[PDB]
Protein backbone atom coordinates (compact mmCIF):
# COMPACT_ATOMS: atom_id res chain seq x y z
CA UNK A 1 0.00 0.00 0.00
CA UNK A 2 1.07 3.44 -0.76
CA UNK A 3 -0.15 6.63 0.96
CA UNK A 4 -3.06 8.90 -0.01
CA UNK A 5 -2.64 11.34 -2.79
CA UNK A 6 -5.28 13.88 -1.22
CA UNK A 7 -2.72 14.20 1.91
CA UNK A 8 0.74 15.48 0.36
CA UNK A 9 0.28 16.00 -3.16
CA UNK A 10 -0.18 20.00 -4.77
CA UNK A 11 -3.17 20.96 -6.67
CA UNK A 12 -1.95 20.86 -10.06
CA UNK A 13 -3.18 23.21 -12.11
CA UNK A 14 -4.87 23.13 -15.95
CA UNK A 15 -1.68 24.74 -17.34
CA UNK A 16 1.43 26.46 -16.05
CA UNK A 17 1.42 30.31 -15.81
CA UNK A 18 4.34 32.76 -16.22
CA UNK A 19 3.72 35.81 -14.07
CA UNK A 20 5.61 39.12 -15.96
CA UNK A 21 6.49 42.61 -14.98
CA UNK A 22 6.71 45.51 -16.70
CA UNK A 23 8.50 49.13 -15.65
CA UNK A 24 8.24 51.64 -17.56
CA UNK A 25 12.13 53.11 -18.53
CA UNK A 26 11.92 56.15 -21.13
CA UNK A 27 15.84 55.13 -22.20
CA UNK A 28 14.31 51.35 -23.27
CA UNK A 29 12.14 49.84 -25.65
CA UNK A 30 8.66 48.40 -24.57
CA UNK A 31 9.98 44.93 -25.24
CA UNK A 32 13.32 45.32 -22.97
CA UNK A 33 11.09 47.01 -19.87
CA UNK A 34 9.06 43.69 -19.87
CA UNK A 35 10.21 40.46 -17.32
CA UNK A 36 9.61 37.43 -16.53
CA UNK A 37 9.02 37.05 -12.52
CA UNK A 38 8.31 33.13 -12.17
CA UNK A 39 5.98 30.50 -13.09
CA UNK A 40 3.85 28.06 -11.29
CA UNK A 41 0.88 25.14 -11.82
CA UNK A 42 -0.40 24.50 -8.57
CA UNK A 43 -2.62 26.07 -6.13
CA UNK A 44 -0.06 26.27 -3.79
CA UNK A 45 2.64 27.86 -5.71
CA UNK A 46 0.00 30.36 -7.11
CA UNK A 47 -0.61 31.66 -3.35
CA UNK A 48 3.02 31.45 -2.99
CA UNK A 49 3.63 33.67 -5.76
CA UNK A 50 0.54 36.29 -5.14
CA UNK A 51 1.18 36.86 -1.28
CA UNK A 52 4.50 37.43 -1.77
CA UNK A 53 4.35 40.32 -4.26
CA UNK A 54 2.82 43.62 -4.13
CA UNK A 55 -0.84 44.47 -4.38
CA UNK A 56 -1.70 46.24 -8.21
CA UNK A 57 -2.75 49.22 -6.43
CA UNK A 58 1.12 49.69 -4.27
CA UNK A 59 2.55 49.64 -7.30
CA UNK A 60 4.27 52.79 -9.26
CA UNK A 61 2.00 53.79 -12.20
CA UNK A 62 3.57 52.56 -15.77
CA UNK A 63 3.78 49.25 -14.37
CA UNK A 64 2.09 46.28 -14.94
CA UNK A 65 1.35 42.74 -14.30
CA UNK A 66 0.61 40.31 -16.51
CA UNK A 67 -0.10 36.09 -16.12
CA UNK A 68 0.18 34.20 -19.38
CA UNK A 69 -0.03 30.55 -20.26
CA UNK A 70 3.76 29.27 -20.55
CA UNK A 71 5.11 29.70 -23.90
CA UNK A 72 3.00 32.89 -24.69
CA UNK A 73 4.26 36.03 -24.16
CA UNK A 74 2.36 39.28 -23.15
CA UNK A 75 2.64 40.67 -26.14
CA UNK A 76 0.51 41.42 -29.45
CA UNK A 77 3.34 39.49 -31.27
CA UNK A 78 3.26 36.31 -29.99
CA UNK A 79 1.91 33.85 -32.23
CA UNK A 80 -1.46 33.30 -30.28
CA UNK A 81 -1.83 36.70 -29.37
CA UNK A 82 -1.28 38.70 -32.91
CA UNK A 83 -4.93 37.23 -34.47
CA UNK A 84 -6.53 37.43 -30.78
CA UNK A 85 -7.85 40.68 -28.75
CA UNK A 86 -9.18 41.41 -25.16
CA UNK A 87 -11.95 42.09 -23.21
CA UNK A 88 -10.83 45.45 -21.40
CA UNK A 89 -11.93 46.92 -18.13
CA UNK A 90 -11.47 50.61 -17.96
CA UNK A 91 -11.19 51.56 -13.94
CA UNK A 92 -11.67 55.25 -12.85
CA UNK A 93 -9.30 57.04 -10.40
CA UNK A 94 -11.25 56.19 -7.46
CA UNK A 95 -11.50 52.67 -8.50
CA UNK A 96 -7.67 51.72 -7.49
CA UNK A 97 -8.62 51.82 -4.27
CA UNK A 98 -11.99 49.93 -4.20
CA UNK A 99 -12.28 47.42 -7.20
CA UNK A 100 -8.79 47.47 -8.90
CA UNK A 101 -6.91 44.72 -6.43
CA UNK A 102 -10.44 42.76 -6.10
CA UNK A 103 -10.91 42.60 -10.08
CA UNK A 104 -7.49 41.54 -10.43
CA UNK A 105 -7.47 38.83 -8.10
CA UNK A 106 -11.10 37.40 -9.38
CA UNK A 107 -9.05 37.61 -12.89
CA UNK A 108 -6.13 35.42 -11.68
CA UNK A 109 -8.56 32.98 -10.50
CA UNK A 110 -10.47 32.99 -13.23
CA UNK A 111 -7.52 31.99 -15.47
CA UNK A 112 -5.78 29.31 -13.44
CA UNK A 113 -9.33 27.53 -12.37
CA UNK A 114 -10.09 27.37 -15.69
CA UNK A 115 -13.13 29.48 -15.38
CA UNK A 116 -13.79 29.93 -18.95
CA UNK A 117 -14.75 25.79 -19.31
CA UNK A 118 -15.14 24.86 -23.41
CA UNK A 119 -13.29 27.68 -24.19
CA UNK A 120 -10.49 27.71 -21.63
CA UNK A 121 -7.73 27.02 -24.81
CA UNK A 122 -8.76 30.47 -26.11
CA UNK A 123 -7.73 32.06 -23.22
CA UNK A 124 -3.90 33.41 -23.67
CA UNK A 125 -3.84 35.73 -20.29
CA UNK A 126 -4.56 38.80 -18.81
CA UNK A 127 -3.00 42.06 -18.10
CA UNK A 128 -3.26 44.91 -15.42
CA UNK A 129 -1.72 48.02 -16.11
CA UNK A 130 -1.19 50.56 -13.60
CA UNK A 131 -1.83 53.91 -15.18
CA UNK A 132 -2.76 57.77 -13.45
CA UNK A 133 -5.15 58.29 -16.19
CA UNK A 134 -7.35 55.15 -14.82
CA UNK A 135 -6.01 51.73 -14.56
CA UNK A 136 -6.56 48.68 -17.00
CA UNK A 137 -7.70 45.23 -16.59
CA UNK A 138 -7.86 43.01 -19.83
CA UNK A 139 -8.24 39.07 -20.48
CA UNK A 140 -6.20 38.18 -23.29
CA UNK A 141 -7.94 35.80 -26.14
CA UNK A 142 -6.07 34.26 -29.26
CA UNK A 143 -8.66 34.70 -31.86
CA UNK A 144 -10.75 37.37 -32.48
CA UNK A 145 -13.03 35.83 -34.98
CA UNK A 146 -13.65 33.21 -32.48
CA UNK A 147 -17.00 35.04 -31.90
CA UNK A 148 -18.97 31.89 -30.05
CA UNK A 149 -15.82 31.72 -27.89
CA UNK A 150 -14.99 35.72 -26.82
CA UNK A 151 -18.41 36.10 -26.24
CA UNK A 152 -18.92 33.15 -24.05
CA UNK A 153 -15.69 34.50 -22.03
CA UNK A 154 -16.78 37.84 -21.98
CA UNK A 155 -20.15 36.74 -20.91
CA UNK A 156 -18.56 34.68 -17.66
CA UNK A 157 -16.28 37.32 -16.92
CA UNK A 158 -18.15 40.32 -16.09
CA UNK A 159 -20.45 38.32 -14.22
CA UNK A 160 -17.69 36.86 -12.11
CA UNK A 161 -16.57 40.35 -11.63
CA UNK A 162 -19.91 40.90 -10.53
CA UNK A 163 -20.62 44.27 -12.93
CA UNK A 164 -24.32 45.25 -13.67
CA UNK A 165 -25.81 45.05 -17.33
CA UNK A 166 -25.37 49.32 -17.63
CA UNK A 167 -21.58 48.66 -17.00
CA UNK A 168 -20.42 48.02 -20.71
CA UNK A 169 -17.29 46.36 -21.61
CA UNK A 170 -15.69 46.41 -24.75
CA UNK A 171 -13.55 43.68 -26.64
CA UNK A 172 -10.86 44.95 -29.01
CA UNK A 173 -8.44 42.83 -31.71
CA UNK A 174 -4.94 43.95 -30.88
CA UNK A 175 -3.97 44.38 -34.33
CA UNK A 176 -7.23 47.45 -34.26
CA UNK A 177 -4.81 48.48 -30.91
CA UNK A 178 -1.48 48.36 -32.77
CA UNK A 179 -2.51 49.87 -35.70
CA UNK A 180 -5.02 52.61 -34.86
CA UNK A 181 -6.15 55.22 -32.28
CA UNK A 182 -8.42 54.27 -28.76
CA UNK A 183 -14.64 50.82 -31.97
CA UNK A 184 -15.36 47.05 -30.11
CA UNK A 185 -16.02 44.33 -31.94
CA UNK A 186 -18.05 43.11 -28.93
CA UNK A 187 -19.72 44.15 -26.08
CA UNK A 188 -20.90 42.61 -23.02
CA UNK B 1 -8.98 18.94 -17.78
CA UNK B 2 -8.84 20.76 -13.74
CA UNK B 3 -11.74 23.31 -13.14
CA UNK B 4 -11.41 24.82 -9.48
CA UNK B 5 -14.16 27.11 -7.84
CA UNK B 6 -13.39 30.49 -6.57
CA UNK B 7 -13.82 29.21 -3.33
CA UNK B 8 -11.77 26.14 -3.24
CA UNK B 9 -8.87 28.53 -4.54
CA UNK B 10 -9.45 30.64 -1.92
CA UNK B 11 -9.48 28.47 0.54
CA UNK B 12 -5.97 28.13 -0.39
C1 LIG C 1 0.94 45.68 -24.85
N1 LIG C 1 1.90 46.51 -25.65
C2 LIG C 1 2.09 47.79 -25.38
N2 LIG C 1 2.98 48.27 -26.25
C3 LIG C 1 3.50 49.69 -26.33
O1 LIG C 1 3.24 50.38 -25.08
C4 LIG C 1 2.45 51.57 -25.40
C5 LIG C 1 1.48 51.84 -24.26
O2 LIG C 1 0.49 50.80 -24.23
P1 LIG C 1 -0.09 50.23 -22.83
O3 LIG C 1 0.92 50.09 -21.75
O4 LIG C 1 -0.77 48.83 -23.17
O5 LIG C 1 -1.34 51.15 -22.45
P2 LIG C 1 -1.23 52.61 -21.79
O6 LIG C 1 -2.33 52.92 -20.84
O7 LIG C 1 0.24 52.79 -21.14
O8 LIG C 1 -1.18 53.60 -23.02
P3 LIG C 1 -2.49 53.89 -23.90
O9 LIG C 1 -2.07 53.62 -25.45
O10 LIG C 1 -3.57 52.72 -23.58
O11 LIG C 1 -3.06 55.25 -23.65
C6 LIG C 1 1.70 51.18 -26.67
O12 LIG C 1 1.26 52.33 -27.40
C7 LIG C 1 2.78 50.48 -27.43
O13 LIG C 1 3.69 51.42 -28.02
C8 LIG C 1 3.34 47.28 -27.05
C9 LIG C 1 4.20 47.28 -28.07
C10 LIG C 1 4.45 46.12 -28.79
N3 LIG C 1 5.31 46.14 -29.80
N4 LIG C 1 3.76 44.96 -28.43
C11 LIG C 1 2.86 45.01 -27.35
O14 LIG C 1 2.27 43.98 -27.03
C12 LIG C 1 2.68 46.17 -26.68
Amino acid sequence: EVANPEHYIKHPLQNRWALWFFKNDKSKTWQANLRLISKFDTVEDFWALYNHIQLSSNLMPGCDYSLFKDGIEPMWEDEKNKRGGRWLITLNKQQRRSDLDRFWLETLLCLIGESFDDYSDDVCGAVVNVRAKGDKIAIWTTECENREAVTHIGRVYKERLGLPPKIVIGYQSHADTATKSGKNRFVV
Amino acid sequence: KKRYSREFLLGF
